[PDB]
């Protein structure tokens, strides 16, 4: 890796693998939670 | 030495609750 190298140049790479499972979520997006409502028809979202 | 396993060594294949069902 000389600075004079275009695809010959160094590239940094990060690979994000999501441990997506039907299991306890623990990394989540900035979306805020509501209070909980019961015994009424509701448009829910639990952990995505 | 040896023995027979019988029906040992079954485990929950995924973290999903199921009930009254014959899953495969």
């Amino acid at each position: 890796f000389q600075p004079t190298n275009v695809g010959y140049q160094p590239y940094r790479v990060v690979v994000l693998s999501f441990e997506l499972l039907h299991a306890p979520a623990t990394v989540c997006g900035p979306k805020k939670s509501t209070n909980l409502v019961k015994n009424k028809c509701v448009n829910f979202n639990f952990n995505g | 030495a040896y023995t027979n396993s019988f029906t040992r060594g079954v485990y929950y294949p995924d973290k999903v609750f199921r009930s009254s069902v014959l899953h495969s």
